[PDB]
């Protein structure tokens, strides 16, 4: 029996969508004999400028509108999966997984949100055995360390009454602040009776943070001592040596009732002056090695200090895809949607970004698979090695490729995973420690090919690259449930960084090495479909150039030429109309099958124009010289209203040389500025505003 | 009247929209309020109001003016 | 009504009032049944769209009818 | 002081007809049968004997300070194929 199922879309909503846009080529390719065969509009300049623009968004368009091509669905059962793996009389033969997290300062980011997540890692729907959570800190600070042990000591109470009631959310912080009735299909007996002992206890608890946070805020001279009367070894941010320990672990505090619970593991790095330690990219390295010598594991999931886990489930369903003997044998990692929550009913910045999820993730899930994000994705220990997809044709070089560590290059031997001679404890403590040196990752080939790959900012992006290169597939989940959700940008000014963040890295991965347009071609493997989508996802930006310069034809015609294209000679009407209607019609079909709002399609497209003029417009130019304030983001779009509205007006003071009909440009200028002044209008001066606009 | 304004804004912290609020309040006022009040007032002063008949002036001005 | 309109005015002149008391019956029947039949469909108003959607849809009639 | 204690009872009471419910979701095979050890004298929808029953009457049940409450009456009709009985005014 099957596993799990997938199905395309009932081919119902699919030959009418095709037929649309292949339409479509055909009319816009007529279009353009008009547009070459009319060479003066009484003005050369502005008939050059105009053509060469429009010529580059027809060739966006098509870079866009192909991969949305054979969309795909999936179904997944649990029942099964449990009957085939788990059935009783003999131990469980499931998997372990393990998680990351990560962390650089405490001040920065309140603890208590970090206390939150670390809580919800330990009450997954999972045996006990199999599980583990890891936590990294890069600045060292004893807030931190502190924090951990209060989360572990409350730890015990908080997991026994989760799982016996089943209760979900379970982070305490976002369940308990909650509307929801809580008396809704419960049917325990002695249900509530528990449930007021736990808030209190909570409350307790919550208080003891808030008196620790606040001691540290001042720094003693001498400086910070721990309890037992020594020293915290790590007295300087910019020097400390790594320090490993074990917390809540099989051989260490035990559950009220008496059983075990996760192992819970806290690591720092060491750093001395006078070397460059790349940032959430050598720690989540270093992780992995560390993890490698403890406690191998067969599969990595990673996890930001911000998202938590929303269902209990999670971890079943992903496990259901990947352990499939037939579909499971080439499968690098499972993406998972990110969703966000705190979002007023008005979405003015777009920050949900359901488009993109909904729309462009499904399409491209039929070629090969999604997209690395960046959180919530189960990695194969071996494809991060970088051996290559199975079924497919000495010391010195593992020496060489790997480190000079002995016991992390035997590890790599395991067919599945676990301690080889099972030696003391001691000496795994030890070698541990031995293998976090400064100067570890020398002769290695860490970073350039094994592992997450340094460089650009966006280094997610270049890391999925590099393994898709080798014909490894990825797959594409959608529970009910949201299964993972964090939070978002409040105010303007991070939205606007944001998003100046993404285009930078696009640019710096186009002028490197790793360019999709000369790279990878050797020993194929890439469907040519896809090796598309990568290029237009790292040639997007260039595309706000010309958008710019599309915006300011109407003023300047508007102002002397009024004349851009000759008149209807009775041809162009058909054409013009056949263009018109086309848009609609592709627009309406996509909505019936993609479930997507009509509104929000709007908002997506008015948030794209304006996110193009100030930060893109950046990335191409202060990118190319480097081969900004809130202030000065918002001086280019601002310069384009006043022109549009001061000319627009101009112009009709102008048309009273002439009589009541000024023969007709009117509302063809009044529209077409209309359409810049109504797709920007309301986001400078929704943006800022004074209040209510009246 | 429009500079002026602005100004006043700037420094004093104020919003545009209580300015607007508080200057057609005052006009209200005066047409109702204040008339009924200089005239008693002045009886008194050589001697030596329901809520239904305080809104009458202000009626008479919105009739007068939307029929003219 | 719209195509109406587009009619009377092109040439009829001082001919304009049965145009408005026609008018103005057609907008008392469109105001008792446009609220109820179009609220039910979206969240509060699809306007943003629904404008530019009417605006193109006549001025795009009126073209072709004219040509 | 009792309108704690009455707001505990209430909820403590409402879990009960959840759990009730709950359990009811799903039938037996054979049929429900009653506490005492009987079989539930409708088992079929459109066939099943009239019943009555009186529950907190004069003599029975009485509040807890030693005072009587009104009666109630259960009444269920008696149902048999081939005849049509009309839904309310019957
Ligand atoms: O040097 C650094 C910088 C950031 N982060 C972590 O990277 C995550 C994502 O950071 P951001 O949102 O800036 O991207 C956060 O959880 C940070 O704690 C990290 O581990 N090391
Ligand atoms: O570029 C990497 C970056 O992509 C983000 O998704 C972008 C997408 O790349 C862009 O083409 C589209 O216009 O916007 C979406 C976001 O709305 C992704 O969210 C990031 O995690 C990733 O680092």
């Amino acid at each position: 029996e099957p596993l799990s199922i997938v199905y395309p879309i009932p081919r119902n909503k699919l030959t009418p969508y095709r037929a649309v846009i292949i339409m479509r080529l055909i009319i816009l390719g007529l279009f353009f004999h008009y547009r070459i065969t009319n060479p003066v509009d009484s003005a050369f300049g502005l008939w050059l400028t105009s053509v060469i623009c429009e010529i580059w968004f027809a060739f966006s368009w098509v870079l866009d509108q192909f991969p949305k091509w054979k969309p795909v669905n999936r179904e997944t059962f649990i029942e099964r999966l449990s009957a085939r793996y788990e059935r009783e009389g003999e131990p469980s033969q499931l998997a372990a997984v393990d998680f990351f997290v990560s962390t650089v300062d405490p001040l920065k980011e309140p603890p208590l949100i970090t206390a939150n997540t670390v809580l919800s890692i330990l009450a997954v729907d999972y045996p006990v055995d199999k599980v583990s959570c890891y936590v990294s800190d890069d600045g060292a600070a004893m807030l931190t360390f502190e924090s951990l042990v209060e989360t572990a000591e409350f730890a015990r109470k908080w997991v026994p009454f989760c799982k016996k009631f089943s209760i979900e959310p379970r982070a305490p912080e976002f369940y308990f602040s909650q509307k929801i009735d809580y008396l809704k299909d419960k049917v325990q007996p002695s249900f509530v009776k528990e449930r007021r002992a736990m808030k209190r206890d909570y409350e307790e608890y919550k208080v003891r943070v808030n008196a620790l946070v606040a001691k540290a805020q001042k720094t003693p001279d001498e400086g910070w001592t721990m309890q037992d009367g020594t020293p915290w070894p790590g007295n300087n941010t910019r020097d400390h040596p790594g320090m490993i320990q074990v917390f809540l672990g099989n051989t260490g505090a035990r559950d009220i009732e008496g059983n075990e619970l996760p192992r819970l593991v806290y690591v720092s790095r060491e750093k001395r002056p006078g070397y460059q330690h790349h940032k959430k990219a050598g720690a989540e390295n270093a992780l992995v090695r560390v993890s490698a010598v403890l406690t191998n594991a067969p599969y990595i999931l990673n996890l930001d200090c911000d998202h938590y886990v929303n269902n209990s489930k999670a971890v079943r369903e992903a496990m259901c895809i990947l352990m499939d003997p037939q579909v499971g044998r080439d499968v690098c990692y499972v993406q998972f949607p990110q969703r966000f929550d705190g979002i007023d009913r008005s979405d003015r910045y777009a920050n949900r970004n359901i488009v993109f999820f909904d729309v462009n993730m499904k399409g491209l899930d039929g070629i090969q698979g999604p997209m690395y994000v960046g959180t919530g994705c189960v990695f194969n220990r071996q494809a991060l090695y970088g051996y290559g997809p199975p079924s497919m044709p000495s010391q010195l070089s593992f020496e060489k490729t790997f480190g000079l560590s002995p016991v992390f290059i035997e590890s790599t031997l395991m067919e599945n995973g676990g301690v080889p001679e099972s030696a003391n404890s001691s000496t795994l403590i030890k070698e541990a420690i031995h293998v976090i040196g400064c100067g570890f990752e020398e002769k290695t080939e860490w970073g350039k090919e094994i592992g997450w790959i340094y460089g650009s900012v966006t280094e997610d992006i270049l890391s999925g690259f590099k393994m898709h290169c080798r014909g490894w597939r990825s797959i594409y989940c959608m529970p009910v449930r949201p299964a993972f959700k964090g939070s978002a940008p409040i105010n303007l000014s991070d939205r606007l960084h944001q998003v100046l963040r993404w285009a930078l890295g696009s640019v710096e991965i186009f002028f490197s090495r790793h360019c999709p347009f000369w790279y990878g071609y050797g020993g194929g493997r890439l469907k040519w479909l896809q090796r598309l989508a990568y290029i237009n996802t790292i040639v997007y930006p260039f595309t706000s150039l010309p958008l710019i310069a599309y915006c300011t034809i109407p003023a300047v015609c508007l102002l002397t030429g009024k004349f851009i294209i000759p008149t209807l000679s009775n041809l162009a009407s058909m054409l013009f109309l056949g263009l018109f209607i086309s848009i609609i019609v592709t627009a309406v079909l996509e909505l019936r099958w993609s479930g997507v709002s009509i509104e929000d399609l709007w908002r997506n497209e008015q948030f794209w124009v304006i996110g193009g003029v100030s930060a893109h417009l950046f990335a191409v130019f202060q990118g190319f010289l480097k081969m900004v304030k809130w202030t000065t983001l918002l001086i280019p779009p601002t310069t384009l209203l006043i022109i549009n509205i001061v000319g627009v007006v101009a112009g009709f003071s102008d048309a009273l040389n002439k009589g009541y009909e000024a023969w007709g440009p009117l509302f063809g200028k009044v529209f077409f500025a209309f359409w810049v002044i109504l797709h920007l209008y309301p986001f400078l001066k929704g943006l800022m505003g004074r209040q209510n606009r009246t | 009247i429009i500079v002026t304004a602005v100004l006043e804004l700037r420094w004093s912290g104020v919003s545009i929209e209580d300015l607007w609020r508080n200057e057609q309040f005052w006009v209200i006022g005066g047409v109702s309020a204040h008339l009924f009040a200089v005239f008693q007032g002045f009886l008194k002063m050589l001697a030596g109001v329901k809520w239904t008949t305080l809104l009458i002036p202000p009626t008479t001005l919105l009739i007068i003016n939307i029929v003219g | 009504v719209v195509a109406g309109f587009s009619d009377a005015l092109n040439k009829g002149y001082e001919a304009w009032g049965p145009l408005f008391g026609k008018v103005f019956f057609a907008f008392w029947v469109i105001l008792h049944l446009y609220p109820f039949l179009k609220g039910l469909m979206g969240r509060q108003n699809r306007t943003p769209t629904i404008v530019v959607l009417w605006s193109v849809l006549l001025t795009s009639v009126f073209s072709l009818v004219w040509v």
